[PDB]
DNA sequence: ATCACCCTAACCCTAACCCTAACCCTAACCCTAACCCTAACCCTAACCCTAACCCTAACCCTAACCCTAACCCTAACCCTAACCCTAACCCTAACCCTAACCCTAACCCTAACCCTAACCCTAACCCTAACCCTAACCCTAAGAT
DNA sequence: ATCTTAGGGTTAGGGTTAGGGTTAGGGTTAGGGTTAGGGTTAGGGTTAGGGTTAGGGTTAGGGTTAGGGTTAGGGTTAGGGTTAGGGTTAGGGTTAGGGTTAGGGTTAGGGTTAGGGTTAGGGTTAGGGTTAGGGTTAGGGTGAT
């Protein structure tokens, strides 16, 4: 397999077909896919390791999409790539603006 | 039906944006403004739908129309 | 008997610490179908695409009640008015 | 019926390494294989347009490198900048 | 040196219809080939999602009256789709 | 008629339109009158668009449209403005308002 | 002698009215030639890309000016402060 | 033939006077004297934002001159679309 | 409420500079002929939605009260507009020269073309833990002595 | 604070459904080899951007007086919040009908390929018209008498 020689969980060989597929130019270089495989692997696992830690803190083991929630809204980078995205079943980061805290 | 869209409806939707008092007025404009978001939403779905020669508006036909308005949806088969 | 912003407060935690709709599922369909008429008649709609509506519109309606909220705040002010909502939506780029 | 592509092995796989002792919802998943597909299609895109804005008919990993600098965040995209030309590196050494 | 193309002498054509005495800057110029631009790109790219969303290998004026529909308000899309399917009938009889 | 704008009417290029279709990478085949709707929706558009700009210069007692004029249009329209809404006309200036509050008692 | 916003209120007229640049262009030079080589060093700019800069700021800058002053109107002000910039950029979605 | 010049502390060159002439044309009357800084701050994370893609398309292109075209492509990228310099 | 002066606006024509209407030549659109794979029919399987029943029970709704936020006015400084003058430095049209782009010539291999082969992952089924759903608890501040 | 009051987080127990570990095989990726062109080489033109001279007059910087917008006070009113019990209506629970979506088989035809042909339109040079910029012009409304 292309990912096994790459060194990747994500595949390599679907990417390349996705991307003469999707009609985004005449021919694809044999590093893209690589390239772009692990790019999506890479963002993968940094979200799944911010998530995974999330439902740690709330004595659950299965990741729910609160769990992915928690982890893009606590991030900077993550909350600033998903800005303009929404998570079904997310809810909110809890924040209560101080003015609104009792006297 | 829009009425069926309370004032409770309302103002839980209030207390998760982090809003401690809600005008009268309120529970009418959210009305308003949901109103006009819902149209342009479905409109789109459905000129998707037409296209695709349906009478059925799908998923996908919601997510891509919310995709177009900016209001990008994760979960529904995107 | 709770102090007037007690009760607020505790209904904001209850709620933002949640991911449960706010909108009864049915009143919701109703509306959906009722507004969908108006573009096309002899209309159906997939369970999950009515699902995708409903969970696009309360995310959409919390975030406007965020900027709303700072609009209130803004003018030296706890309660929101429809003069808030309004700013948030023209600054949004949704008005003028 | 129709076969439904999905990334769900992969983000299995992925999620065994960095969270063993750690699983994923259905929904969660769904939420994951949203995220998968919008920023493939995100670089994707944005190196159709840099191949056709320098007159090439070709989408290189040159060009995925710099949708990824221009989509991404600089510490983010600092970091998948290097995993991929390390992924690319390792493909070029083994044939 | 290379050849550089350019809508202007079909802005210029359109121009003289609407407004025979009224002439063109070559900034506003550079404005009105940037909109017509835009706007291919705005609905070109809209018809080619459309295609592939339907399983279609080609884009045909049923992709792009939709992306025209998608794109531009009922107004200015109603008489653009219009204007637009005359035109197609013409050339079909021709 | 030889030229396939001459064939439907149109001054827009028929022809060109067709080739940046496929030139453009927005699919595998274009249709016959894809290129031909579309070169007639663009076609529209500038003609509504320099409509409405002439009849801003013919205001400013100018012959030549600027690009003045072409925002004038723009903002002045509803449907315009939302299409481009958020597009920017170089050396087109803002539409003159002054709020209410700031006006002097 | 004019009263305090009567030459303001002239000024306003006289430049939404126009349409010339409102920063100088050497100034407006500089600062875009230090940011970019700061950035990535022995940089050349075309005569048009240093304008098409310009533009885009000053429209920009007047567009964040006219949100500005519909949240100081908001909190029943005339003059413009820090708080109402923050705010126009953080419902602008800026941050 | 030689080496230019250092390049320091431009931000001032956009001046009090430049700044108050851009808040009438946004229907400005009053003009607190905290915003002339707070406007060179807003104004240097625009610039930083859209040179910072310029120039990375300039880079992707092998060229060590920044074009009219890679300014708009990095505006169209920040969605402040420019008409008038090409594209 | 009556006059004085500062402003934009508007006349004058002179003023350069930009537009456009000429030129012609270069290339991209058009014609036409084989060319195949998409998309058009056709039917028909098997899907998923709607229609319409039930039983509370969570939830909506009116009206029970007073708390305190919004609002107004008045009056407190003090911040920001308006005026002036000095000398910068931005703008001006020059001047140059070479680095930096790119034409366009030559050749190589990187990519796509075919197929057949192993090999991965969809679609299924199944069980069993993870989480859900209840009760009674400690903890924690909420409102007022 | 110190007095009673709510309630929501806390543990624990035993329920239900869905992760996720299983199955076979469909269809996808992969490794054979042929073939064509896109992009990589070296190059020269040649533009164009950077910096250099040159001048001046616009435009900025910096402190001035004081005008009025900002924000403080308290005091008037009532808008929304809390509490409550009457009771609508949403929420599963679980049936069937049959229009809807669409899998897959045949057949045609629309869009692609091809090079020679020819027209449009890109670039070019060039006169004169619209616009530009410098002069006064009265009218106009501002803001002190
Ligand atoms: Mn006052
Ligand atoms: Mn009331
Ligand atoms: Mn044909
Ligand atoms: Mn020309």
């Amino acid at each position: 397999t292309r990912s096994s020689r790459a060194g990747l969980q994500f595949p390599v060989g679907r990417v390349h077909r996705l991307l003469r597929k999707g009609n985004y130019s005449e021919r694809v270089g044999a590093g893209a896919p690589v390239y772009l495989a692990a790019v999506l692997e890479y963002l993968t696992a940094e979200i799944l390791e911010l998530a995974g830690n999330a439902a740690r803190d709330n004595k659950k083991t299965r990741i729910i999409p609160r769990h992915l929630q928690l982890a893009i809204r606590n991030d900077e980078e993550l909350n600033k790539l998903l800005g303009r995205v929404t998570i079904a079943q997310g809810g909110v980061l809890p924040n209560i603006q101080a003015v609104l805290l009792p006297k | 039906n829009i009425q069926g869209i309370t004032k409770p409806a309302i103002r839980r939707l209030a207390r998760r944006g982090g809003v401690k008092r809600i005008s009268g007025l309120i529970y009418e404009e959210t009305r308003g403004v949901l109103k006009v978001f819902l149209e342009n939403v479905i409109r789109d779905a459905v000129t998707y739908t037409e296209h695709a020669k349906r009478k059925t508006v799908t998923a996908m036909d919601v997510v891509y129309a919310l995709k177009r308005q900016g209001r990008t949806l994760y979960g529904f088969g995107g | 008997r709770y102090r007037p912003g007690t009760v607020a407060l505790r209904e904001i935690r209850r709620y933002q610490k949640s991911t449960e709709l706010l909108i009864r599922k049915l009143p919701f369909q109703r509306l959906v179908r009722e507004i969908a008429q108006d573009f096309k008649t002899d209309l159906r709609f997939q369970s999950s695409a009515v699902m995708a509506l409903q969970e696009a519109c309360e995310a959409y309606l919390v975030g406007l009640f965020e900027d709303t909220n700072l609009c209130a705040i803004h003018a030296k002010r706890v309660t929101i008015m429809p003069k808030d909502i309004q700013l948030a939506r023209r600054i949004r780029g949704e008005r003028a | 019926r129709s076969r439904k592509e999905s990334y769900s092995v992969y983000v299995y796989k992925v999620l065994k390494q960095v969270h063993p002792d750690t699983g994923i919802s259905s929904k969660a998943m769904g939420i994951m294989n949203s995220f998968v597909n919008d920023i493939f299609e995100r670089i994707a895109g944005e190196a159709s347009r840099l191949a056709h804005y320098n007159k090439r008919s070709t989408i290189t990993s040159r060009e995925i490198q710099t949708a990824v600098r221009l989509l991404l965040p600089g510490e983010l995209a600092k970091h998948a900048v290097s995993e991929g030309t390390k992924a690319v590196t390792k493909y070029t050494s083994a044939k």
